């Protein structure tokens, strides 16, 4: 059994979007469904739930038409609509399947997630720059390289070196938001025998703005 | 309504060793459940009803408690016990989770492998200029960073960003990037970067010069 | 007596091939009989719904041909009863109970045609009475009839066949082979002295009768509720509480059903004419209600599905309840032919759903579905009024098929019989023999 | 007549003292039964884990399997013949007696002997059920509280001994209804009237199931899914099946009895050839519970598999014979432990067989062999032990395919009718009558 | 409750094809399913049945792998594979859900049909031409228009008028094969006091090439 | 395997008439079923187990038989009963359907309503030309159409198509289409379609002028 929620992304403050969770592996009836969000570095919170025949839908201590939960047992899917979105709603959003033991219910199996970002910033592709090491540096046993993916919105970019085939000794630091744009930096450590000699490429995709880019790191003339 | 507060905020303990996280509610709770979350994946059900292992769970884990005080426990903690444990009740409506307790490895104290980088020839071509310091692999995580532009110290226009612990070796990393404007950068020369870690009395200087 | 016991143990479960075969016959006959009876009540309610179309407009004219129709059949019923067979009024179960203790005669040449046709009357006109009454009595008579017509000798047969007939009849009434048998051994059989009733026998009969009932009423059940959800262990205490309420209310309902038998006797003296006229008066009152608010009339088998699904409001429920208490008392106490089982299942559901709703919005963390409470309470009135919990449980079970709810059902139905006991209530089927029997001694 | 009216008005009135006591008997048997269950699990764990220990060397493992069941069987037979002889075999026939006040209820003895002793024979994986241990253990628990609370009168002594037995049979299969139906079809004194309050028996069964569920909830012993339905033109087939079960039912009784005899000769009545013949059969089983496990164990694991039509016709006939051979060997040998469970298994397996043959003999009836398996599952219980009503309800509570009630009843009745006409006897009565007439001879 | 078979049309003789019937409005377990065929203007011939757990699959007396009936209870769908197709298999295939009274099984709820055409010809979309009255229209109470549907292959087409909002007054004539092509017409009768005064559009639909064509009938210029 | 054979293959009757079709079987069948297939609809379960009616089958319809003979019987027929009825047995494997009785209705006369249509301007841009002619809602079904280009007999490449009986008003209809090469149509002026039918001795002529 997999749980696959789609439908998030970027919305403007005041707007609305319909998050959409598609179920497989089990009989999707007989099961109460739930939505729990987790707001970027913070406590998981419960949104609401809906029983299999829709006869009850219960939300959290939260103002009127903020959330519409509903379910279509025919295509096998659980929806959640948020309207009048503010930035409180910029969060990672999970559907879950509800079960129990002694009868104090628990959150049985969670889906991957989707991200909702509610900001008035505009999509913007990232610029990609190679950090090659300086003419003032000693060519040791290990040699640190890196690219800087600068000035994009929203999240995320995926950065992999040499098409994931330089899989070992990589770090991709968390992005940071500044003046309505994001910035992060990737760092591969290859051994001194390996580089320039071979070709270390870094690969950035920011799908939010149809960006696929490969910046080759060359040494320094 | 119910406020579960987990007591060890962040915490560390070495492999094969006893681990004990609290969880303490405002009113009165019966049979709680515990979820494990590894960075960037689905929360998983781990313990449930004050203390039953879910199919799959290593027998080293265990719960217990009453009314206003419960706890999870690892007897011989491991590599793959790296994650965040969230208690959650639903003995009362509406349900609530705790803040969570992140579990982190304690290891062999390490000094940072420091790299410094000059702005790309492509970036300068656009008016901005950012100098990037990578501090890679180091335990613990407390660290300070300091930039020196033409031997002088500068605090504004800097961005640091730490990773979480590593699965290859339970070390940290951290990138410091100071962004000046091409004109504001061309006008200086000595750019230096100073790391202050528990493993030294003298900070690691790694720097470069435009000349 | 050890020597004797070994002799008995080795001779256990050996029922003479003659009884076994005769039981086959009795079931087969009660079956067809019960089927035919059902066909008739269908038809008569069909005419009534067809003649209301005929006079479609003029509201007060229609409100008149509804009343006048039930009224005309009720009367025909009470008459056929008071004139030809007095002992067929009321349910009919207390009279067979007596016949097993050999304290009431089984005038089959009388009762068969009187209860059959007469019941068609009170049931067709749509009165708040069940089928069991007609069939359990009808069945046992059929059982005597063949004991008589085949002049079979001995205590075993006369008891056994009178039993299986009664069971076959109760089964065919609800398509409940198990409940039929369980009923004989929880309330039919002589309750204080041992009795030689062969169980294997009783069975063969119940089976034949069910096979018969299925040959004709196959592909559609009386109650269809779909597979309800399950009941978590921390939910059970709730069903006890429900049982308790059923437990203080069960005896009370017995007081009335009896005290009403009294109050209504004063109204006609014992006289054939004030009875029959008081008969079509109540009977008509019901066929009229079976239009302006049908959920207050009829057997009640139709409102179960609806109520269980949580389709009624809390308001409509409280109404439906009172309205039914007031018509079940009125129809059964008045001594019209026809049981009190069915109406009692209905009252239990309705009361159960009510509890269920209140429960559902009192505890959201239990994730209830009021429908389960309707199903635990369905056989609860039968367990506090009637004191036959085990048959009720299995009766519900065979008709709603939600075995996952066996715990709740048991616990509710038990709370019921415990509280019915500690508040001094009595098995409504015995209290009725005991009356009808002590009135045969207080006139000498 | 005057007396009856006095009785009718006082009907269904059971002294608050008994009702309360029934509650504690159930609660007690419940926990007891649960505890017992936990143990047998454990001991079968060990055996499965010690077979991994010594993973290679084929003949070395075929040895540690044998020697393991062999060691626990012995420990059982011993604990039986030494401290409590009346705890061997079923235990149901002994409680039946106790209700007719013809056998003592030596609880200070039997409780610990049957409990620990059963663990033994069941853990080593022998072909016996849980009912024996628990129905007896249960009744005893029932005496224990009559004794420990010096309760006076015929009513209590009967009533509590019964509810205890029921509660026990329930907790053995999670069958609250079968439990009660069994007391009123085979436990209660079958010829004189008895003052056993049903309301009482209930309160007990309930408490015990509630107990069993507190620990073994979320998983059922047999899971078969909702099988198809049964057309009315198909029924005659289930009568025929019942007939076959009806001629085979008594024969299995003969053997079960006749083997009780042939196996006595093999040890005289001597505590040592017994115990050594015990672990020999017990060991034989734990060995088989590897080279062909469907011939060993209680049998609750092969029901699902066989019902789904997963075995070939060949593997079925085999499984059948092999099981007759080990059920006779284990029960007749007088090891502690009932015969119900193994008999459900044999009925399934014979049912499936009928089913396959039926399925390709009539393609127009659109059959599923699975339903025959389920009409037959309680057919042995209806022709060997003559308790059809409890069987029907016991299957029903465990497979939940109420739509098959007709078939089930018809097969089960065809069974008790033919068992009757070919002279067999209630295997639980035939065993009291033997053990009771050997009390006077 | 409804069955919707599909996936017929043209096959090369000796070729093969997968019909998928697809179900909805009843628990699609719980039922045996079946297929039946009707060769043009002829009776009914059972192809084969199949139970819910795909355990038992019977066919009509026929060859080793002539037909293969299969089902997949996740998608609520029945299938049928025909192989080495002679021209006897040119027919309409019905799927039908199975059931019984006393016990002898009957075809209960039948699908709608799909057509199979075994030929070496070629798929061709229809040309659709409007038949409106020549200006000398002596406009009586009512007025007959029609549209001509010419040179498509293979069968069938579906002609409704005004998305079907016009039902009463419509004839659609059987097709005639004009040496390897099919042609037909369809006539509609409306109140004269309602045309040209208003819209009358004919919606031809030829599923074998996946084409709808909507011709508006216009009085001559 | 069982060969069911149906009696009238086609049978006329007027509403009111009591009607009986027959299904005869080569071996011994029991509980046969009946389908009603109307025109270009799918078979519908009509009567099952020999005499039970599917729900909402009018009570005019009845079934019976046994052994080798089975009959379905419409008692006072009605025009909407115009269908083709199949019997089907499944008492022996494999099951098998009859050949089907086709019911037909007899009703009073009705004269054809002729409509004539010249090649559409769009069609003439393809090098084709089809003159069409709808004769609508006539009874009985026998009609003769006849084509006249400037008076003269044309038999060369005309095409007729008739519908089945209508399921409510029980009339038949018919279309006629003449096909010509582009210039070959153009090289005339008066087109006529002449329709001769029972409801009238003097042939119904409809026509159109190119000029
Ligand atoms: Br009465
Ligand atoms: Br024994």
């Amino acid at each position: 059994v997999r749980l696959l929620e789609s439908g998030g992304g970027l919305v403007q403050p005041g707007g609305s979007l319909k998050l959409s969770c598609a179920a497989s592996g089990f009989d999707y009836s007989r099961y109460w469904m739930s939505w729990v969000r987790q707001a970027p570095g913070k406590g998981l919170k419960w949104i609401g739930e809906i029983n299999p025949v829709s006869s009850t839908i219960n939300y959290t201590p939260s103002l009127k038409d903020k959330f519409i939960i509903s379910r279509d047992n025919a295509k096998d899917t659980l929806y959640l609509q948020i309207s009048k979105v503010r930035s409180e709603d910029t969060a990672l959003y999970y559907c879950a399947r509800l079960y129990y033991g002694y009868g104090y219910w628990y959150f049985d199996v969670w889906g991957a997630g989707t991200t909702v970002t509610v900001s008035s910033a505009k999509t913007t592709p990232p610029s990609v720059y190679p950090l090659a090491p300086g003419s003032a540096a000693a060519a040791a046993s290990m040699v640190t390289l890196g690219c800087l993916v600068k000035g994009y919105f929203p999240e995320p970019v995926t950065v992999t070196w040499n098409s994931g085939s330089l899989a070992a000794g990589v770090h991709t630091f968390p992005a940071v938001l500044q003046a309505a744009l994001y910035t992060l930096s990737s760092s591969v450590t290859v051994p001194s025998s390996s580089w320039p000699s071979e070709t270390v490429t870094c690969n950035v995709a920011h799908p939010a703005s149809s960006t696929k880019v490969d910046k080759k790191i060359v040494p320094r003339a | 309504d119910i406020v579960l507060t987990q007591s060890p905020a962040i915490m560390s303990a070495a492999p094969g060793d006893k681990v004990t996280m609290t969880c303490s509610a405002s009113s009165s709770v019966s049979y709680i459940h515990w979820y494990q979350q590894k960075s960037g994946t689905s929360p998983k059900r781990w313990i449930y009803d004050t203390s039953k292992l879910t199919s799959g769970v290593p027998v080293r884990f265990s719960g217990s408690g009453s009314g206003t005080s419960y706890s999870l426990t690892i007897n011989t903690m491991e590599a793959e016990d790296a994650a965040t444990y969230y208690c959650q009740q639903w003995s009362s409506h509406p349900q609530t989770f705790g803040g969570g307790t992140k579990l982190e490895i304690l290891r062999a104290d390490a000094a940072p492998t420091v790299s410094i980088f000059p702005p790309s020839s492509e970036q300068l071509t656009s008016g901005g200029a950012s100098v990037v310091c990578f501090l890679n692999n180091f335990y613990p995580k407390d660290i300070n960073v300091k930039w020196k532009i033409d031997g002088s110290e500068r605090q504004n226009g800097v961005l640091n960003s730490w990773t979480d612990q590593d699965s290859k070796d339970s070390t940290y990393s951290m990138s410091s990037t100071l962004t000046l404007t091409k004109d504001e950068y061309e006008r200086h020369n000595s750019y230096t970067c100073e790391a202050t870690h528990k493993t030294s009395t003298s900070p690691i200087v790694k720097s470069f010069n435009r000349a | 007596r050890r020597r004797q016991l070994i002799r008995q143990l080795l001779e256990r479960d050996k029922t003479p091939l003659a009884i076994l075969f005769m039981a086959a016959v009795v079931g087969t006959l009660v079956g067809l009989a019960a089927v035919a009876f059902d066909k008739g009540v269908a038809w008569l309610q069909n005419q009534r719904m067809g003649a209301l179309v005929h006079t479609a407009d003029n509201y007060p004219l229609l409100l008149t041909v509804a009343f006048l129709c039930s009224a005309v059949l009720a009367m025909f019923g009470y008459f056929l009863v008071r004139k030809y067979a007095p002992e067929a009024g009321g349910s009919g179960i207390p009279e067979i109970e007596g016949a097993l203790e050999d304290q009431r005669p089984v005038r089959w040449w009388r009762v068969l045609p009187v209860k059959f046709f007469g019941g068609l009357g009170t049931l067709g006109g749509g009165m708040v009475l069940g089928r069991e009454g007609p069939t359990v009595q009808i069945g046992g008579n059929i059982g005597r009839m063949v004991l008589d017509i085949f002049r079979l000798k001995g205590d075993e047969a006369r008891h056994t066949l009178l039993a299986t007939g009664a069971a076959a009849g109760l089964a065919a009434a609800f398509n409940a082979p198990l409940a039929g048998i369980l009923f004989i051994i929880e309330e039919m059989r002589p309750q204080f002295r041992y009795t030689l009733i062969s169980i294997k026998a009783v069975f063969i009969g119940v089976i034949m009768s069910t096979i018969m009932y299925r040959i004709f009423n196959h592909e559609v059940a009386l109650i269809d509720v779909g597979k309800l959800s399950d009941a978590p262990l921390n939910t059970l205490w709730l069903y006890l509480i429900l049982g308790i309420i059923f437990g203080i209310f069960g005896p009370i309902f017995n007081k009335w059903v009896l005290g009403m038998q009294d109050l209504l006797h004063r109204v006609h003296g014992g006289n054939i004419t004030k009875w029959v006229l008081m008969g079509g008066a109540i009977g008509g009152l019901c066929g009229l209600l079976g239009f302006v608010a049908p959920a207050t009339s009829g057997g009640g088998f139709n409102l179960i599905p609806i109520a269980t699904a949580g389709n009624f409001s809390m308001g409509m429920l409280v109404f439906i309840f009172v309205a039914r208490v007031i018509t079940t008392l009125l129809c059964f106490s008045s001594g019209a032919p026809g049981g009190i089982f069915a109406p009692m299942l209905a009252l239990g559901t309705v009361l159960g759903t009510a509890f269920g709703m209140v429960a559902v919005e009192l505890f959201p963390q239990y994730h209830l579905e009021a429908g389960t409470f309707a199903i635990a309470g369905m056989g609860a009135l039968l367990a506090a009024s009637i004191r036959a919990p085990l048959t009720g449980i299995i009766l519900v079970l065979e008709m709603t098929d939600n075995y996952q709810l066996i715990l709740p059902m048991i616990i509710t139905g038990l709370g019921a019989t415990l509280l019915a006991q500690f508040t001094g209530g009595k098995p409504l089927h015995s209290a009725i023999l005991a009356r009808t029997l002590a009135k045969q001694e207080a006139e000498q």
